[PDB]
Protein backbone atom coordinates (compact mmCIF):
# COMPACT_ATOMS: atom_id res chain seq x y z
CA UNK A 1 0.00 0.00 0.00
CA UNK A 2 1.06 3.54 -1.30
CA UNK A 3 2.02 6.89 0.93
CA UNK A 4 -0.91 9.08 -0.43
CA UNK A 5 -3.07 5.97 0.29
CA UNK A 6 -2.03 5.00 3.97
CA UNK A 7 -1.92 9.08 4.98
CA UNK A 8 -5.79 9.20 3.38
CA UNK A 9 -7.09 6.25 5.39
CA UNK A 10 -5.67 7.70 8.63
CA UNK A 11 -7.68 11.07 7.16
CA UNK A 12 -10.50 9.33 6.86
CA UNK A 13 -10.79 7.08 9.84
CA UNK A 14 -9.39 9.65 12.49
CA UNK A 15 -9.17 12.94 10.45
CA UNK A 16 -7.00 15.15 11.96
CA UNK A 17 -7.44 17.76 15.03
CA UNK A 18 -5.49 21.08 15.14
CA UNK A 19 -3.16 21.28 17.43
CA UNK A 20 -2.78 25.00 17.01
CA UNK A 21 -6.71 25.27 17.97
CA UNK A 22 -5.70 23.56 21.36
CA UNK A 23 -2.60 25.46 21.93
CA UNK A 24 -4.66 28.54 21.98
CA UNK A 25 -7.21 27.31 23.23
CA UNK A 26 -5.96 26.07 26.29
CA UNK A 27 -4.57 29.85 27.60
CA UNK B 1 1.45 34.84 0.74
CA UNK B 2 0.75 30.87 -0.06
CA UNK B 3 2.92 27.67 0.32
CA UNK B 4 1.30 25.73 -2.10
CA UNK B 5 -0.78 26.50 -5.47
CA UNK B 6 -4.65 26.82 -5.26
CA UNK B 7 -6.49 23.39 -5.44
CA UNK B 8 -9.37 23.84 -8.04
CA UNK B 9 -11.55 22.02 -6.24
CA UNK B 10 -15.97 22.23 -5.81
CA UNK B 11 -16.82 25.07 -2.58
CA UNK B 12 -19.74 22.86 -1.22
CA UNK B 13 -20.82 24.94 1.13
CA UNK B 14 -20.39 25.67 4.94
CA UNK B 15 -23.22 24.46 7.52
CA UNK B 16 -22.91 24.96 11.35
CA UNK B 17 -22.14 21.97 13.47
CA UNK B 18 -22.34 20.98 17.24
CA UNK B 19 -19.10 20.21 18.31
CA UNK B 20 -15.32 21.00 17.13
CA UNK B 21 -14.28 17.91 16.07
CA UNK B 22 -15.04 13.96 14.80
CA UNK B 23 -15.40 12.48 11.79
CA UNK B 24 -18.95 11.59 12.26
CA UNK B 25 -19.51 14.96 12.73
CA UNK B 26 -17.84 15.85 9.42
CA UNK B 27 -19.39 12.91 7.48
CA UNK B 28 -22.98 13.94 8.72
CA UNK B 29 -22.51 17.26 7.35
CA UNK B 30 -21.34 16.09 4.12
CA UNK B 31 -24.23 13.68 3.87
CA UNK B 32 -26.75 16.86 4.63
CA UNK B 33 -25.50 19.05 2.15
CA UNK B 34 -24.75 16.36 -0.77
CA UNK B 35 -28.49 15.51 -0.18
CA UNK B 36 -29.63 18.91 -0.69
CA UNK B 37 -27.56 19.75 -3.64
CA UNK B 38 -26.80 18.70 -6.98
CA UNK B 39 -23.31 18.70 -9.23
CA UNK B 40 -23.93 22.02 -11.11
CA UNK B 41 -25.17 23.67 -7.89
CA UNK B 42 -21.46 22.74 -6.98
CA UNK B 43 -19.33 26.08 -6.96
CA UNK B 44 -15.98 25.38 -8.58
CA UNK B 45 -13.16 26.90 -6.66
CA UNK B 46 -9.37 26.97 -5.65
CA UNK B 47 -8.22 26.95 -1.85
CA UNK B 48 -5.05 28.95 -1.16
CA UNK B 49 -3.53 27.38 1.82
CA UNK B 50 -1.04 30.56 3.51
CA UNK B 51 0.67 30.07 6.65
CA UNK B 52 -1.59 31.42 9.10
CA UNK B 53 -4.76 31.16 6.49
CA UNK B 54 -7.28 28.95 4.15
CA UNK B 55 -8.63 31.08 1.41
CA UNK B 56 -11.37 29.74 -0.59
CA UNK B 57 -11.80 32.09 -4.45
CA UNK B 58 -14.27 31.16 -7.03
CA UNK B 59 -12.68 29.26 -10.26
CA UNK B 60 -10.42 31.73 -11.93
CA UNK B 61 -12.08 34.85 -11.53
CA UNK B 62 -10.84 34.44 -8.30
CA UNK B 63 -13.45 35.86 -5.85
CA UNK B 64 -13.45 35.22 -1.96
CA UNK B 65 -15.90 32.67 -0.87
CA UNK B 66 -14.48 32.13 2.88
CA UNK B 67 -10.90 33.24 4.72
CA UNK B 68 -9.82 30.95 7.36
CA UNK B 69 -7.27 31.24 10.69
CA UNK B 70 -5.56 28.53 10.91
CA UNK B 71 -5.93 29.04 14.59
CA UNK B 72 -9.21 29.11 14.28
CA UNK B 73 -9.62 25.40 12.35
CA UNK B 74 -10.15 22.77 15.13
CA UNK B 75 -10.59 19.56 13.35
CA UNK B 76 -10.24 18.53 9.75
CA UNK B 77 -10.90 14.75 7.88
CA UNK B 78 -11.45 13.15 4.43
CA UNK B 79 -14.74 11.87 4.37
CA UNK B 80 -15.84 8.11 3.57
CA UNK B 81 -16.43 8.84 0.02
CA UNK B 82 -12.55 10.06 -0.85
CA UNK B 83 -13.49 12.72 -2.79
CA UNK B 84 -14.80 14.54 0.37
CA UNK B 85 -12.46 17.14 2.51
CA UNK B 86 -14.54 19.19 5.18
CA UNK B 87 -12.61 21.36 7.97
CA UNK B 88 -14.34 22.85 11.57
CA UNK B 89 -13.66 26.17 12.47
CA UNK B 90 -14.74 27.93 15.85
CA UNK B 91 -16.54 30.77 13.83
CA UNK B 92 -16.75 32.54 17.41
CA UNK B 93 -15.78 30.51 21.04
CA UNK B 94 -18.75 28.30 20.95
CA UNK B 95 -19.73 28.38 17.63
CA UNK B 96 -18.47 25.99 15.11
CA UNK B 97 -18.59 25.67 11.04
CA UNK B 98 -17.85 23.06 8.64
CA UNK B 99 -16.33 23.61 5.27
CA UNK B 100 -16.89 20.81 2.84
CA UNK B 101 -15.46 20.32 -0.89
CA UNK B 102 -15.45 17.74 -3.57
CA UNK B 103 -12.07 17.03 -5.26
CA UNK B 104 -10.96 15.17 -8.06
CA UNK B 105 -9.51 12.99 -8.20
CA UNK B 106 -9.46 12.73 -4.93
CA UNK B 107 -8.80 14.95 -1.64
CA UNK B 108 -5.31 13.92 -0.77
CA UNK B 109 -3.49 16.61 -1.57
CA UNK B 110 -5.93 19.13 -0.35
CA UNK B 111 -5.77 17.91 2.89
CA UNK B 112 -2.32 17.09 2.86
CA UNK B 113 -1.47 20.24 2.42
CA UNK B 114 -4.26 21.36 4.66
CA UNK B 115 -2.46 19.17 7.73
CA UNK B 116 1.00 20.32 7.06
CA UNK B 117 -0.23 24.08 7.42
CA UNK B 118 -1.85 23.28 10.75
CA UNK B 119 1.31 21.51 12.11
CA UNK B 120 3.94 24.34 10.31
CA UNK B 121 1.47 27.29 12.29
CA UNK B 122 1.57 24.85 15.99
CA UNK B 123 5.30 25.05 15.99
CA UNK B 124 6.12 28.07 14.74
CA UNK B 125 3.42 29.32 18.08
CA UNK B 126 5.58 27.48 20.30
CA UNK B 127 8.69 29.07 18.94
CA UNK B 128 7.41 32.27 19.14
CA UNK B 129 5.85 31.39 22.70
CA UNK B 130 9.69 29.92 23.56
CA UNK B 131 11.03 33.60 22.82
Amino acid sequence: VEPEERHLSKMQQNGYENPTYKFFEQM
Amino acid sequence: NELVQKFQVYYLGNVPVAKPVGVDVINGALESVLSSSSREQWTPSHVSVAPATLTILHQQTEAVLGECRVRFLSFLAVGRDVHTFAFIMAAGPASFCCHMFWCEPNAASLSEAVQAACMLRYQKCLDARSQ
